[PDB]
């Protein structure tokens, strides 16, 4: 029978995979302590303050 | 062969068959409804 020689080709049509949509990081705090850099272990211990009973 | 002998089959009806990217689906009168088919739950190929 007839056989013909042909490439074969890629077409990006915008199928992908679907992934999550980010929301959480721009929720949570975020850096309140930055001289991480300059405290021993890098931690920078933070202080709550006393309160007292009468 | 000669020109009135039956159609052969075609290479390309071939080669598309063991490619097995036909799309296989299920009846529609059919009760209860029928399973999946195999070739519609083919994992996508990795490369080309």
């Amino acid at each position: 029978a007839h056989i013909f020689v042909k490439p074969e080709l890629v077409a990006e049509i915008g199928v992908k995979q679907l992934q999550r949509e980010i929301v959480l990081p721009g929720l949570v705090w975020t850096n309140p302590l930055t001289d991480f850099g300059g405290s021993k272990n890098d931690t920078i211990t933070v202080r709550v303050p006393a309160i007292t009973t009468a | 062969g000669l020109i009135s002998d039956p159609v052969e089959v075609d290479p390309i009806q071939v080669g598309r068959d063991e490619a097995g990217w036909v799309q296989e689906l299920r009846d529609r009168e059919a009760w209860p409804k029928q399973e999946v088919p195999e070739q519609a739950k083919k994992p996508a190929k990795v490369g080309n």
